[PDB]
Parts: C-alpha cells; structure tokens; sequence
C-alpha cells in the first residue's frame, strides 16, 4: 500500500498490484475486505482457490448493480465470499472439466462446467490466456475470469425501473438573431408597434400570387402607402445630375416567353425574399 | 412506417421546406454514429431467444398466480401464446431501433394492442412487467452490462442508443394502459 | 417510403423474422453512399428558386403554344401554378437524394398524376421537358462532384421515365 | 390529473416498491430547478393575450384564405371561436409546463381534439402552424434576462418547446 | 528574450530580473555572431543594403526633434 | 436463399418495379462487407477438422451420459454421425459467410431439423452445446481479424436461437 | 506559460500523482464548451479596435484633468501611449480567455507593470476606469447585450465566459493599485 | 509547456497580434483529436504500476551485467530507484496525453537528462531499453482503440529518439 517496486514484488499485496490483472482490488478498498475474509473463516491453513475478475469486468458492472454495492456493505461482503472455493483445494484448470459443483467460502454450492479450454463457473467465464498461477506462501491458486460472480439469490432487489433506466435529453436548436426578432411580437400591438408582425415567416416564391395572395411584412407599414400630391421637377437641375440605370439590357431577361418576369408586370412580387423586413431597426412606436 | 431521415422529410413537407442546412446536420450525425447502431441491433437479435423466454419466466416468478386455474398464463396453449406475444414485441421494437423511429413499433404492434389485451383478458399489470424484464435486458446487451454474456465492440460510449431503446419499451407499457 | 431501411424491414416482417445479417448489411450501403446524395440535396436546398426558375421557361422555350387560347398557360394564374408544380418536383427529388430511395416522388407525385394531368389537361411533355432540360443543365465537376451528380440525375430520370 | 412528483410515485406503487435512493436524489434536481420553471410559467402567463392575437395576426398574413368568404374563419363566431382554440391550447401547455409532466394537458385538452376538427371541416393543417407560431414566441420568451438572474435554462426550454410539439402533432 | 528561451524556467529567469533578460540577448550574438560588427556583407548591393537598415538604427540614437541622445556618442 | 441481392430483387418484382437506386445502395452494402466475412471463410475452409474436434469434444464433455447403454453416443458408430452432424453445421455456415445472409442455414440446416431431431430421438441442446463452444473460444485478434469474428459470431447465434 | 490543461498538470506534479478519471471530469467539460470560448473570443476581437477608443475616451470625460496643461494625456507624444496601453491590456486579456488561465495575463504584462507606472508617473486611480469601462464592454459583446451592435450565434448561455473575463479584468485592476 | 495554445498565442505575441481565424481553427483541432488522446491518458493512469514493473525488469532482463558490482544496479536501494524512473517517466507521458503537446516531458524529463546520466555513470540504452519494451508490447484493438495506440505511442519514440 505504499512502493509496488520496493521490496520486489515478493509481498502479497505487492504482487498483485504489479501483476495487471485486476488493480480494481486496491483501487477501492476491496483488498481489505478478502483479507477479513480469510480471517473470519479460518482458510490461512487449508489450500483452497480463487477466482479474481479482471480490469474489464469491474467496468461492465451494471449501474444498478454498482449501487447496491455502494450502499451495502454485507452484499460487497457476500459477493466477494463467492469468488474462494474450498471445494477441491489449490486447482489448476485441468480439474475443472466435466459439469459438477463448487463450495465457496460462505456462499451456497456455485455449479461449474469445463469444456476443454471454455470453462465456466456460471455467470462468469474463465479466461485461460493468464489463469493457471499458483502461490506457494500462503498457498492457493488464482484463476481470471471475465465477468464478476454475481448469483441470483443476491440480485432479488436490483431493478431498472427504480431510477436506473437511461435517459437523455432533448435540446432546442434555435438562434439569436431568431429569438430577438420572435421575442418584439409579445407586447401588445398598442405597444410593440410594428414589431407586433414579427411572427411570419418567408414562404417559396408562388405563394404570394394569384390563388394564394399572401402578404409580405412590407404591405403591413406605412410605406407601403406612401403617395404624396408633390413631386419633383426634374427640369430644375443641371444637365449631368440626373441618373437612370436599367435592371438589365437583354429582352429574355427582362419578360421570358412565360409571363414569370422579376421586372415587368404583376409578377415582380414572385421572388424568394421580400416577405419579411427590418422593422426591429428603429422603435416600438 | 417512417426511418429517421423520412421523419424530416414529412416534417418538412408540412410547410413546404426544402431540407437543408440546419437539418441536414443532425442527419450526418446519424451517418456518423451509425456503425454504432448496426453494433447494437446486432446485440439484441443475437440473444434474442435467451431474452424473451427469460422476460416470461421472471414475469410468472414473482407473480405465481397466473399459472393457477384461473390465470392466465395456466395452460400450454395460453404459456406457448405468451411466449409468442412476447417474441413478436421484441421484434417490433428491433425494427425501431434499426430505422431510428418509432413509427414502425407504433403503426404495425401497438395500435390496436389495448383492445387486443382487453377481448381476451390478459392482465396489463403482468403483460407491463414482462416488457419491463425486456428493457432490462435490451439496455445491458447494449451498454454490455449483461451479467451473463460479455459481447465484444470497440471501444466506446453508446448511452444514447440505450436510452433510445427504453423509449420504445415505455410506449407498449403506455399504449396497453 | 420506399427507401434502404423500410424496404429490409418490410421484407423480414413479411417472412416474420428478426433483423438478419444480410439486413445490417444493407444499412451498411446507405452509410457509404450518404456522402455523394447528401452533397447534391445541399447544393439543390441552397439554389432552388434559380434552378426551379430556369427550368419553368425551359418549357415555354419549347412550347410556345401554351400561352394560346384555352391553353395550359394563359393567365398569370397558370403560370403560378406550372412553376408551383415544378418546383413541388424538385422538393421531392431534395427528399429522396435525403431519404434514399424512390419513396417521396412515387407517392407525392407520381401516383395519381396520369389521371389529373389528363382530367385538367395538362401536356405530360412539358412536366417533363422541364426536367429534361435540368438532367442536361447539370455540368459535372461544376455545380456537384462526380458521384453527387451520378445521384442527382438518376433521380432525374426516374421521374421522367414514370410521366413517359 | 397528476404532476412528475405522483408519476414516478403511482409507478412505484404498482411494483409496490419503497423509493429507491437514486430516486430521491432525481427528485431533489427537480425542486432544484424550481424557480427557474416558475420564471417560464410567469413569462408565458404574463403575455399570453399578445401570444395569441399576433400569432393570429400573423397566421393570416400567411394563409389569407382563412378569412375570405368560404374560408374556416369567415364570420365574427368563427373568428372568435378561432382566437378561443388557441388560448385554449396555451393555457394547457402552461399547465403542464408547472406540473413538468403532459397527462393534464392530454386528458382535458388533447383527447378528442382531432375528433372534433374532423366532425367539424376545421383545417388540421392551420392548427397546427398556429400551434408552431406561439411555440417560438415562447421559446424566444424563454431564454430572455428581462428581470431574471443569468443563467442556463436550455433543459427547460427543451421541455417547453417538447409542450407545443406534442399539441401540435396531435391535430395534424 | 522570451523568443528565445527553451525552457518554461528560463522565461521566469528573464522576466524577474531584467538585467539578465539584457545580456541574454547580447551573449547571444556574441556566440552567433550575428552582430553588424561580425558581418561581411558579400556583394555591393549587400553594402548597401546593409547601409540602408542602420541609418534606422542610427536614427534612434536621436530624439524626437533631431538633436543627439546621450546613446550614441 | 436469403442474400442481400435475393433481398431487393423479390422487393422490386413484389411491386412490379425496375431496379431504383434504393436498390443499388444495398448491393454496395454488400461490397464493403465482403473482405470481412470472405477471410473468415477462408479461415474455416482450410482449419475446419480441428474446429470440428475441439466442438466435437466439447458436447460429450458436457453430456457425459449420451456413451450410456441405450443413448445417443453408445458405440462408436453412432458418435461418428455426431461429429459428421457438426462438421455439416460449420459446412453450412461456410455457405453463409460467402452468399451474404442466412440462405444456406435456413434451407439445409434449420428447416426440417426441429422435426427430425424429436423424432430420431435427438437432443437439441447438445447440437447446441458445440456450436456455443467455437463461439467462445473465438477470440477476435487471433483466430481471425477484427471484423471476421463479427461475422463469424453472427451466424453462429443465429444457428443457436434456431435450435433452442 | 500555462493554459487549462497544463494547469492541471502542475497541480497533480506537486503530489507525484497521475491523472484520474476524476481529475478529467473537468477538462472534458473544458473542451465540451470548447466551441463557445472560440465564439466569444471572436466576439472580442472583432470589436477590439473600437473598445479601446470607447474606453480612453471615457477616462477623459470623467475626469478632464489628465488633459490640462501638465497633465497625463496632454500632448499627441503622450495621448498615443496612453492609446497603445490600453490596447497592450485587452490584448493580454484574450489570450487569457483563449486560453482559459491567467497564466499568461500576469506574468508576461502584469509582472512589472506597478513599479513601471510609479517610474513614469502615470496616475492609478484614472487606469483603474480604463480598464473597468473595457469590462463593461467585454462582457456586454459576450453575453450578446451591446447596446448597439449585435452579433450571430447559436441561442444559449454564456454567463460563465461573462465572468471569467470579468474574473481577468481586475487582476489588472489589482496588480496596479 | 509546448501545447496547441501555447504556440499560437506565442506567435500572436511576438508579433503583438490579436487571435485570429488561423488561431482558433487551431484550437478547434484541440477537440476532435482530444478524445482518443484523453481516453489513452486515463488507461495508462488505471494501469501504470503494471506497466512499470513489466518494463522495469526488461532492463534487466537484456542487460544481465547491471547487477555485478559496481555497475549501476548492484544493491536493491539502486534497484528501487530504478523502478523509480521508469514510474517518473510514465507519468510524464500521461501528462503529454492530457495537454496535447510534449511539454512535460521536454520541461521535466529530457531537460538535462543528457549529462547527469553521464556523470551517474547510468547506461542511457537501458532506459530506452524499457521504452521500446513497452512500444512494442500494446495490442491494438485489446489495450485501447487504434487511435489511442497511435497517440500513445507516438510520445513513446519521441522519448526514445530523445534519450538516444
Ligand atoms: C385559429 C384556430 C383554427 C380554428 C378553430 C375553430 N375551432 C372551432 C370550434 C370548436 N372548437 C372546439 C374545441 C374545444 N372547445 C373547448 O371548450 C375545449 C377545451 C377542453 C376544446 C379543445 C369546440 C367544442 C368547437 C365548437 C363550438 C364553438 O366554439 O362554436 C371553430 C368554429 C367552427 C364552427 O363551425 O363554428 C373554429 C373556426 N379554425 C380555423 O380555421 C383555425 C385554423
Ligand atoms: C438470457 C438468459 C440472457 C440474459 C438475460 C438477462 N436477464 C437479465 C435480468 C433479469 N432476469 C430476470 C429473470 C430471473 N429472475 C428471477 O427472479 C426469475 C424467476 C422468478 C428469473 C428467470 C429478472 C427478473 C431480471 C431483472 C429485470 C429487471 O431489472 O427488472 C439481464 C440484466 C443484467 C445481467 O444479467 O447481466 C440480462 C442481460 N442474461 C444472460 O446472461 C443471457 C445471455
Ligand atoms: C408547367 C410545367 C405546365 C403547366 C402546369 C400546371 N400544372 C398545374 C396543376 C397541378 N399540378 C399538380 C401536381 C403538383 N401538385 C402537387 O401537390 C404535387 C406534389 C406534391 C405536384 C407535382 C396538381 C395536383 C395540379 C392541380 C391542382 C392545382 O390547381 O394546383 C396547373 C393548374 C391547372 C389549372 O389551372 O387548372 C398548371 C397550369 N402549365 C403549363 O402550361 C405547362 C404544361
Ligand atoms: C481468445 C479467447 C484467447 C485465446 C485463446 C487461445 N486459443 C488457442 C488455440 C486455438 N483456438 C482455436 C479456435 C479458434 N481459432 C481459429 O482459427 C478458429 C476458426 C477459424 C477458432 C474457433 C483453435 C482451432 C486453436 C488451435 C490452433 C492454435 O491457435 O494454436 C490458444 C492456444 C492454447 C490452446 O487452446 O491450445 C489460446 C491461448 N488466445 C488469446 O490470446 C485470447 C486471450
Ligand atoms: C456566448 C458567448 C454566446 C453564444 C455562444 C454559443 N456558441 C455556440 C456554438 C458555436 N460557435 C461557433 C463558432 C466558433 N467555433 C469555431 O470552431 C470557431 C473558429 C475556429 C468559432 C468562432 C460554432 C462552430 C458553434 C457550433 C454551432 C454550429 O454548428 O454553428 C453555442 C452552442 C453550444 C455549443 O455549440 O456547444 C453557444 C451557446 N451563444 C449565445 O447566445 C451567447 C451570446
Ligand atoms: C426626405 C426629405 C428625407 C428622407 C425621408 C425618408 N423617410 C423615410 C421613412 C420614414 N420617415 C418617417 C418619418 C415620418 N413618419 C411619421 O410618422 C412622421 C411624423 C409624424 C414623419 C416625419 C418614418 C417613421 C419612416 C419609416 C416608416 C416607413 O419606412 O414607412 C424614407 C424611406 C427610407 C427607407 O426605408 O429606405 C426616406 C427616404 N430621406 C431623405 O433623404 C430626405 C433627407
Ligand atoms: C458544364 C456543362 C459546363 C458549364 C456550364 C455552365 N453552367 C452555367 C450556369 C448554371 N448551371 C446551373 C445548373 C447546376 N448548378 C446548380 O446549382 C444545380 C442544382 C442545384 C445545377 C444542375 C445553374 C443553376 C446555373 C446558373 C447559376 C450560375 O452558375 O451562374 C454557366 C454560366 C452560364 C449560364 O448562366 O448558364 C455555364 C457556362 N460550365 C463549365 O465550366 C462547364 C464547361
Ligand atoms: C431561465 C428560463 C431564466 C432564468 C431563470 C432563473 N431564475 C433564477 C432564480 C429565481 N427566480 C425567481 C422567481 C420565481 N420564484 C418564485 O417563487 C416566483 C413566483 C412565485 C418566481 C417567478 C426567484 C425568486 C429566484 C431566486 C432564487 C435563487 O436566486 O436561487 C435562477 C438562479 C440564478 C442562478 O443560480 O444563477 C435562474 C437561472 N434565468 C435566466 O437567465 C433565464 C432567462
Ligand atoms: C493610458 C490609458 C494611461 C497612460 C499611459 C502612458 N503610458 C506611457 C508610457 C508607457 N506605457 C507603458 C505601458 C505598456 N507598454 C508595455 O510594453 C506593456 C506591457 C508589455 C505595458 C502595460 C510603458 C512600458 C511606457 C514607457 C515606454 C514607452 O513609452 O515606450 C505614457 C507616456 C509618459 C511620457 O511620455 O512621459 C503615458 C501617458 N497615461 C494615462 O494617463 C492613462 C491612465
Ligand atoms: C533504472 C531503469 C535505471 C537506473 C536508475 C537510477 N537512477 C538514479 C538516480 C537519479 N535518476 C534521476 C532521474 C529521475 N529523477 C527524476 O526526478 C525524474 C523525472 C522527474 C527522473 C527521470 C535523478 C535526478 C537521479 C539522482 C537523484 C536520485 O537518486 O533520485 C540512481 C541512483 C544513482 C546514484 O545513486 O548515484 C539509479 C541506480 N539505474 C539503472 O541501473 C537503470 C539503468
Ligand atoms: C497502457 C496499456 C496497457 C496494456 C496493453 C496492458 C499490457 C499488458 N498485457 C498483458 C497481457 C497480455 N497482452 C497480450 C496481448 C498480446 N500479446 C501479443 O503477443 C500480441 C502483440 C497482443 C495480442 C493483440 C496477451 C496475449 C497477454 C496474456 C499473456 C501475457 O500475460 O503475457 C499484461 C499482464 C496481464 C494483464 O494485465 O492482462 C499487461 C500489464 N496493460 C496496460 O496498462
Ligand atoms: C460495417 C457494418 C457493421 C458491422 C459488422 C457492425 C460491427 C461494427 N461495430 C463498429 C463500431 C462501434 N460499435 C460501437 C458500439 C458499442 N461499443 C461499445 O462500447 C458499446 C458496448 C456498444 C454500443 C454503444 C462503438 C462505440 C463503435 C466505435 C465507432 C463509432 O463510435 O462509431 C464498427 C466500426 C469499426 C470500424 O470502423 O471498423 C463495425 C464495423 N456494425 C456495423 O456498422
Ligand atoms: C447437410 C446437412 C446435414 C445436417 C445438419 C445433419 C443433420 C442430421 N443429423 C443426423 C444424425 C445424428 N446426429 C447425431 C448427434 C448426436 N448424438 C449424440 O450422441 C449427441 C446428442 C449428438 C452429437 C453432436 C447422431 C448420433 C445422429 C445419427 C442418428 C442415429 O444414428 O440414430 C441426421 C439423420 C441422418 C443421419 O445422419 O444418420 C440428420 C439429417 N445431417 C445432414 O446431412
Ligand atoms: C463622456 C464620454 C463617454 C463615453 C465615450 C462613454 C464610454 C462608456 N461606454 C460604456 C459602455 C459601452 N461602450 C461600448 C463600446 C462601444 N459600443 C459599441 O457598440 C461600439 C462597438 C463601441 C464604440 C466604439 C459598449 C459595447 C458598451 C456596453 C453597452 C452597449 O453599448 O451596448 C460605458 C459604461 C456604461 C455606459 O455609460 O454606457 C462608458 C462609461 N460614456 C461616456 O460618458
């Protein structure tokens, strides 16, 4: 619990640790309670075997099942219990073939099957790649197995449906310039103004002819009726002072065989923008 | 029956949208995790014998009444029937989680599924309970927290596909209600 | 909608089975195409009313005679409405290059159009000389890449061989 | 009726289980939040009247046939019975944005809606988009300061917007 | 200096004492000589162009208004 | 024959349709996956007799009682049909990994076999029993690639939900 | 000079440790934002001409007598320093922000800086308000409520970027005073 | 401390710059890189008193005269110092996984690594002795994903090219 190099690795909780099968056991305070194990049951003498879940398998511990391990300390008890068989003393794994029945150290008969290098304890498997290491002080033999030894007698009130069960959720994806304009259609219209038709949209370019006839957000102002009885001369100014620019200089430009023109006629009001403004610029009056 | 990507497009068939640029975002990342949800169909439709029979067994294990006379679950015709009326919604709800909607589970199993349960007599406590054992067993095969089988993947984090799957259990406990 | 999910799901809820290997397999396909057919259904969602507005007097270029009397294109209506229709078509063809498959045009636009377009008397041979002349517009390392334009026009031509 | 307080308790009563400690501590979240729910309810309360008639007004820039002669809201009946249906949905929505769970908003609006509309001609289309226009008037409502401290409240106007969505597509 | 030190200490060790942060920089082009009175310039346009770059150089060795600083003297 | 191209082209005459692109994607589907699956094939072709010992021991290991007098395995005759029956199975899912779907198991293997089992007096779960052990001693780096002992791990499961 | 990450890193080498899983919970909520502090130091520095001249000339209509006749800012020699100071200080404080530790804000311009100004007479209590009038900008442009422009993002928050860079404002106004 | 930061606001210092559009791209590569790097950092910091003490004895393993009197490694208290090292030098590689950069190692590993090593009369080859030990002992898919095994042991031989 201090240098896994000093001393070599000659010590018990020194081997293990430099061994990298399972550093799970010091990580928490699992070391301590198997060598109470040990204790209570009187298995310093006797040869007898272990069976150590590997870095993995603590890993794929469920979360409702994590927890019931936090929260009590006689399941963490019982439940590493069943990993020391005082059945058939220091194993190897050539004597776990054929389908019998194991005894633990406080747990009940555990049932095994080995076929050839597949063993399994039941609800676990044994990985055999590293698994036939045997200890001479304090002799007992240690074999890796996949998943924790979990028995059903143990797992009778773990559920999902207790506050277990995932969830993950949902966002909303909107913009800043989208919720400062939404957000001026809220006062009343004898307040927000103009910014009381700030709520409509742009629709595709047919919908505002002549079946449809939907109105743009510029039809909604004053502008929109702005026909003064003055108007400008035009033959005051010096000659060079009056400027005119075309839209283009191209006939199929201008008016297509079809009537669909962007200039000319009814149909200048069939374009893809246009239907919303800025009214957001000036004031609520 | 709708997929993820025709979800979006019947959403924006209702206002005349084209699909693009913000929309198309959220499709790609459904391309992008999409080895995932291949790797996680593939684990369920893999054990998916072992589940269902397993979800019946825990359902008639802590409530043993409905292999009485009088329960519903007593004979062999009505046990081999409930196995059925199991393995059938197991599949519904792998179809789901393969298109990414859940339009397949609603349309085809769980309209009509209430007054299916309610002509014959099946108690919607019980039939709750056994698809509950279901989901258990669907979100530990998917995040491999299965006490009794350790199925190889990449390494990675798929909490979204598990809580995607338990919305879809959730709906045949809701609908049968 | 047809398209690459419900098509395998279909299939193996006819025969009543489970998701096979052969079905994840084809999921497969749609993730190693999606880069070609969602470039093309990004580029057509950007600049739609300058394609839809370029192809609606491709027809009136051919066929000038539908501004004749009792004809398809007389009034300002009935143009708002032809370039309303094709501009409905290269809506569904933007939802089929996303969805993958031929689903949106056969149930949208190509079922029950033989029946309207002959009741209303409207000439089958300019809904589509319209999306003829788009299948050629389309200049291949220009506007899309090789495979997004592979993608665009053959759900270009789907529809023209199902009003023909 | 019954709020996200009694949903978790009535499904827990039918496994007949005590609450777990994990489920005590997700309940502690949700009186967590707590003022920052009661802001959403007291923006959205607050202007509910202007809600509603500008996204009216606004619906009817959009789809004028709505009110021509022939059209669903073509009379003073029809047209206040229109403004009704739509104060009616936000006042659900509300009500189930304070309780955090939509089985008052079902059970006393939703159910029979669809029915209704259908026995009636009402166009489930135009619902729906007038549903979708007070939806983004309230989400822009949400995540505003205007008189709250600053922080994040993006959970909870996911729940609001997951409100409308749900009135929406049970018309449509 | 802090352009040029290859450690995270040696840029503390420039900016706490400034007098080493100085002769850091000098020390430098002493070693590399690249100072001006290490460098032949190896063409005539060199010459000159090295001629055109210290006339800057000289002309911060006056004030603001023209008149000599105490610098180069 | 269950493949991905038997798949789409029973979809396509069950409508009537030619083959769209929805059809096309699903065939590209079945070329990406193909180096995966056709190396695991190649692997149980040429080191099938040692697969099939090590299952075959792997089941009389487990079910010691089938060598009694009056079961399943009493001579040596009768456990060289069991060896033979596994060595069938691992021919059968051979023809899986190379056509691409669950054809050549659904025909040969699994259809019949509930029915010849009961009545030849056969138990399922020890043809099971040696299909779970090459499940399980595949250990996906080694015996073959990465994505190898995905589809090799695919078709046994579905070999074993077919018998239990 | 150090950032966020390198900062963890010198606090788990004073106790010879490594790096948790734990001590990571941080970092991987570091770069989860991590698109958000780009978007806001963009904000900063797209504005960062027009802050310095809105924040020195405020200093001076506060108080007009660092314009008087022997005054601070009174020659074009003098107002163009005072001009880069205060623009050498916003300067540093990005790349604090950039970086998310101050690492660089007060060792590379602060380490010195007190002494320097007493050296040259420049007075403490009017370079305290240049500096406070930058960070009633600076937190003004993150949080999107700049009176008179505007910029685009994603709708979110923002408030905890608005006082970190709050946070490095007055260590300025700290190691001068 | 090299890192990504630190470079690019060291550049805009020296030339009195703000950040700009070159520097935030910068430090967007800083998140898509930053998961298979933060994910090998916290495998080694889970498993590091096993990969120390499965390189430590390689030193020794291949230089059997590193015990003999008056060499470097005669006593055990010399022998606990060596494991020492290669335990310091682990953690600074977990440190270059979490900054992104190599500047741990360069600020407290390498720098004047060279000449006390010299002067200790310590044979340098065998630290790297251990390095290449563990560069060559990861497994690909096993240990970590292949993204993390090239991140990893991409500070390994930057460390080996330095000590020799
Ligand atoms: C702008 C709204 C759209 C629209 C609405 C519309 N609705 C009606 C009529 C009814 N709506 C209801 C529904 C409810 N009534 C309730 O009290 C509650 C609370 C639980 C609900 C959900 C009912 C019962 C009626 C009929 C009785 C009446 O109010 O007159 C009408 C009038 C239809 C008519 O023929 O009079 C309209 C117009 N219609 C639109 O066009 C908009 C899209
Ligand atoms: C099939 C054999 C799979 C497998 C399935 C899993 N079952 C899981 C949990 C679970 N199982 C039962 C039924 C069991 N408990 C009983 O009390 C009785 C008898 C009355 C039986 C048959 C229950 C009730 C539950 C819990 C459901 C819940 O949480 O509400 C489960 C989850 C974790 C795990 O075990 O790893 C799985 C994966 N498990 C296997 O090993 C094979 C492959
Ligand atoms: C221009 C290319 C044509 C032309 C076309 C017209 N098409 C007309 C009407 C029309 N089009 C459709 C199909 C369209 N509606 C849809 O909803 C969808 C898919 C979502 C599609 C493709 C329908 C159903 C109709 C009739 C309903 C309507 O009025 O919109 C049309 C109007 C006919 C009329 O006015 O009576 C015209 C004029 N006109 C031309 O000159 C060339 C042939
Ligand atoms: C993975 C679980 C373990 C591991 C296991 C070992 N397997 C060993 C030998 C072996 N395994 C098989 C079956 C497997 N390999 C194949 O090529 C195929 C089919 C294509 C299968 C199902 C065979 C046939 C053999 C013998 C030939 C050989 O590989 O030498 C083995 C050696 C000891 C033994 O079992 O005789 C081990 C340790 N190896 C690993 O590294 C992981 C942890
Ligand atoms: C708080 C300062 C703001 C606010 C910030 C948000 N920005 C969010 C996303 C975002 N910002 C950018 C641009 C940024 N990323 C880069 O890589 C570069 C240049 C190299 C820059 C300038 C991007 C790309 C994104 C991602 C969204 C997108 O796809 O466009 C954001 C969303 C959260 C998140 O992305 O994690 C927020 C909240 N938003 C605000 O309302 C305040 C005012
Ligand atoms: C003309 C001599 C000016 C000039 C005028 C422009 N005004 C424009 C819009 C506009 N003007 C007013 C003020 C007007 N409305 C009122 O209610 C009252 C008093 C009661 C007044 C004097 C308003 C409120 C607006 C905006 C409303 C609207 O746009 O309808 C205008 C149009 C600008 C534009 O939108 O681009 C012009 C050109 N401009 C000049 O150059 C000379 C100096
Ligand atoms: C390739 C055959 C030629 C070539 C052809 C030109 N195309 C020109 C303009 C143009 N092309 C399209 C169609 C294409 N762009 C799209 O965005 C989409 C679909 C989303 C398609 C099918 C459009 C819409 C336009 C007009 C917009 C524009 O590009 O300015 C063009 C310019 C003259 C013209 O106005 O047609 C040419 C010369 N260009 C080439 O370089 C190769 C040789
Ligand atoms: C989220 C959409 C908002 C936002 C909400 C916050 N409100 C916070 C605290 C707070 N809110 C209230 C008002 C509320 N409580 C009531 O009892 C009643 C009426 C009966 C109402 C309307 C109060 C009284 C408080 C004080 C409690 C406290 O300070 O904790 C709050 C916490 C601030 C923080 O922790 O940062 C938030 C985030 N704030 C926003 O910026 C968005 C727009
Ligand atoms: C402006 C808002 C102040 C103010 C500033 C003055 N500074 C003057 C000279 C000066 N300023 C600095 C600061 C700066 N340079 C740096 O390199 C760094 C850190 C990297 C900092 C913070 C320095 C070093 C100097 C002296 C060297 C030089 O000027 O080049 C100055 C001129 C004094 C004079 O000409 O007599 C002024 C007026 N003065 C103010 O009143 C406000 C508060
Ligand atoms: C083991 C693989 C070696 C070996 C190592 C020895 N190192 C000895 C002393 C030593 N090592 C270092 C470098 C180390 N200290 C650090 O703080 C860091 C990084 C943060 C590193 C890499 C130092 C500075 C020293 C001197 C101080 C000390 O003793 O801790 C050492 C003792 C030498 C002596 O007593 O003179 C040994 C034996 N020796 C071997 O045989 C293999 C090659
Ligand atoms: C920082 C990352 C990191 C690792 C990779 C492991 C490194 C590692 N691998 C093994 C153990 C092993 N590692 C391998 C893997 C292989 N052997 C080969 O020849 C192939 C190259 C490769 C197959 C892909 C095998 C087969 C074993 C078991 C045999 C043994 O223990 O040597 C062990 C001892 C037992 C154990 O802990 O499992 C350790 C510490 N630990 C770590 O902390
Ligand atoms: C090609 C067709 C195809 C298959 C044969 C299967 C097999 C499969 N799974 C994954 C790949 C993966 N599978 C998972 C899924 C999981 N990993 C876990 O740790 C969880 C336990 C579980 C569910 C969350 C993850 C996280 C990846 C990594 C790639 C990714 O994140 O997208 C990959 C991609 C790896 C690669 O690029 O080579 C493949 C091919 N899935 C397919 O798409
Ligand atoms: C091409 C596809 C193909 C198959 C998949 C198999 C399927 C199959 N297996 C058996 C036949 C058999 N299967 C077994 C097997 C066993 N007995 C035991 O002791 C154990 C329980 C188990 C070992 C695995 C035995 C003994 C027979 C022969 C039955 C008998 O002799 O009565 C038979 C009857 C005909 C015969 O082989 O005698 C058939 C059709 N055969 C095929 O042709
Ligand atoms: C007597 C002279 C005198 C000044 C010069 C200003 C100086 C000044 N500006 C601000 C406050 C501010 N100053 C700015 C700076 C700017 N705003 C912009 O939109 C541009 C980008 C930039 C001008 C170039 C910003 C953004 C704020 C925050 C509020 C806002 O404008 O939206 C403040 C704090 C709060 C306030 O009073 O507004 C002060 C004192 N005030 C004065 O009394």
């Amino acid at each position: 619990a201090a240098k896994p190099y000093e001393s070599g690795y000659i010590a018990e909780d020194d081997f293990w640790r430099g061994r990298g099968i399972a550093a799970w056991v010091y990580a928490t305070g699992a070391n301590k309670v198997i060598a109470q194990i040990v204790k209570d049951f009187n298995l310093t003498d006797k040869k007898f075997m272990v069976f150590i879940p590997n870095d993995g398998a603590f890993a794929r511990l469920s979360p409702q099942l994590r927890k019931a391990m936090m929260e009590d300390s006689r399941l963490v008890y019982d439940m590493l219990a069943g990993h020391i068989f005082t059945s058939k003393g220091s194993a190897m794994l050539k004597d776990l073939q054929g389908a019998g029945y194991l005894q633990p150290a406080y747990g009940e008969a555990i049932g095994y099957v080995g076929t050839g290098r597949v063993i399994k304890i039941g609800n676990a498997q044994v990985i055999p790649e590293s698994s036939d290491i045997l200890r001479k002080n304090l002799g007992f033999s240690a074999h890796t197995l996949d998943t924790f030894i979990v028995p059903k007698a143990l797992t009778k009130k773990v559920s999902i449906e207790a506050g277990f069960s995932p969830v993950t959720p949902a966002k909303y994806v909107s913009t800043t310039k989208a919720d400062l304009r939404y957000v001026g259609a809220t006062k009343p219209a004898a307040v927000g103004g103009r910014r009381a038709m700030n709520l409509m949209k742009q629709q595709p370019f047919w919908m505002y002819g002549p079946p449809y006839n939907a109105v743009t957000q510029d039809e909604y102002e004053p502008i929109s009726a702005a026909a003064p009885k003055a108007f400008v001369d035009y033959q005051i100014f010096a000659p060079g002072t009056v400027k005119v620019s075309p839209d283009s200089v191209n006939a199929n430009e201008l008016n297509p065989v079809s009537g669909m023109s962007k200039y000319i006629g009814k149909t200048q009001k069939l374009v893809g923008d246009q239907g919303i403004s800025d009214r957001s610029d000036k004031l609520p009056m | 029956m709708l997929d993820a990507f025709s979800r979006v497009v019947v959403n924006s068939d209702a206002k005349a949208a084209y699909v693009g640029g913000s929309d198309l975002q959220a499709l790609k990342s459904f391309i992008a995790d999409g080895n995932k949800r291949l790797d996680a169909v593939n684990s369920i439709v893999s054990n998916a014998s072992c589940m269902v029979s397993d979800a019946v067994s825990g359902m008639i294990c802590e409530n043993p009444g409905l292999i009485s006379p009088g329960g519903n679950c007593y004979t062999n015709r009505r046990m081999a029937a409930c196995l059925r009326d199991g393995e059938i919604i197991l599949r519904y709800v792998s179809y789901a989680l393969l298109a990414g909607d859940a339009s397949v589970l609603e349309d085809r199993c769980l309209n009509g599924l209430k007054e299916t349960y309610i002509a014959l007599g099946v108690p919607t406590n019980s039939s709750i309970r056994a698809v509950s054992i279901m989901k258990a067993q669907a979100v530990a095969f998917i995040t491999n927290t299965a006490t009794e089988r350790k199925m190889s993947f990449a390494a990675g984090d798929c909490t979204s596909l598990a809580s995607e799957v338990a919305s879809y259990f959730d709906r045949v406990g809701a609908a049968i209600s | 909608m047809k398209s690459v999910i419900t098509t395998v799901v279909s299939a193996a809820d006819a025969a009543g089975r489970f998701p096979s290997n052969s079905d994840l397999e084809s999921i497969q396909g749609n993730i190693q195409r999606s880069a070609a057919r969602l470039e093309a259904a990004e580029k057509l969602a950007g600049n739609h009313e300058a394609v839809v507005k370029e192809a609606g007097d491709a027809c009136f270029a051919k066929y000038a005679y539908l501004k004749n009397p009792g004809e398809a294109g007389e009034n300002q209506e009935k143009i708002n409405k032809c370039y309303r229709d094709v501009d409905h078509y290269m809506r569904l063809v933007n939802y089929c290059l996303v969805v993958g498959g031929t689903g949106p045009l056969d149930e949208w636009g190509i079922a029950g159009a033989r029946e309207v377009y002959r009741t209303l008397n409207l000439p089958t041979s300019a809904y589509v000389a319209s999306i003829a002349y788009t299948r050629d517009r389309l200049c291949v390392p220009r506007d899309m890449s090789a495979q997004a334009g592979v993608e665009f026009s053959a759900y270009l031509d789907y529809l023209i061989n199902a009003l023909s | 009726m019954l709020d996200a307080f009694a949903k978790v308790v009535a499904q827990a009563d039918a496994r007949g289980e005590f609450l777990s400690n994990t489920q005590i501590d997700a309940l502690s979240k949700m009186v967590k939040e707590g003022n920052q729910r009661l802001d959403i309810v007291n923006k959205v309360t607050s202007n509910a009247s202007a809600i509603v008639t500008n996204s009216a007004r606004a619906l009817f820039a959009e789809q004028p046939q709505l009110i021509q002669p022939g059209g669903n809201a073509y009379t003073s009946r029809r047209m206040a019975a229109c403004l009704r249906d739509m104060e009616i949905v936000l006042r659900y929505v509300s009500y189930a944005m304070i309780a955090g769970d939509s089985s008052v908003l079902d059970d006393r609006c939703l159910n029979g809606l669809r029915e209704t509309y259908q026995a009636l001609g009402t166009p489930g289309s135009s619902v729906a988009v007038a549903i979708q226009k007070m939806k983004d008037a309230s989400v822009a409502l949400a995540n505003d300061t205007t008189g709250t401290p600053i922080g994040d409240c993006s959970s909870l106007v996911a729940e609001l917007a997951g409100y409308f969505d749900r009135a929406a597509v049970s018309v449509v | 200096a802090l352009i040029l030190a290859q450690n995270d200490h040696q840029e503390k060790q420039y900016i706490k004492y400034p007098k080493l942060a100085a002769a850091a920089l000098m020390a430098s082009t002493e070693v590399t000589r690249a100072c001006q009175r290490y460098a032949v310039p190896e063409s005539i346009e060199e010459e000159f162009l090295a001629a055109s770059v210290d006339k800057v150089n000289k002309m911060r060795g006056t004030t603001a208004s023209g008149v000599y600083k105490s610098s180069c003297v």
